[PDB]
């Protein structure tokens, strides 16, 4: 019951999530606050 | 890697190519967090210098 980012940081999904982190560092600047809501469809 | 993690100097990492006539900086030892070392301010400091 551990996070994939910690259990296997070299995983392909964690690499995609790191790319997501870098893209959100750019999308979330010029935003109201540092709150990021994530919702499924 | 050694420079970014802090255990090397800005000058200890540069090596002259023998037949190329330019300097290079190698990757060092493969780090466990390559993406997060490259996020360190040391990378931009090295580039500015």
């Amino acid at each position: 019951d551990t996070l994939l980012a910690v259990g296997n940081p070299a995983d392909l999904a964690v690499e995609a999530i790191r790319g997501l982190r870098t893209s959100l560092h750019f999308a979330m600047m010029e935003a109201k606050n540092n709150v990021l809501m994530i919702s499924g469809a | 890697s050694e420079f970014l993690s802090g255990q090397a100097a800005a000058e200890m990492i540069i090596d002259k190519v023998e037949g190329g006539g330019f300097d290079y900086i190698g990757r060092g030892q493969i780090p466990p967090n390559p993406a997060e070392l490259l996020m360190h301010p040391r990378f931009e400091q090295l580039l500015n210098w």
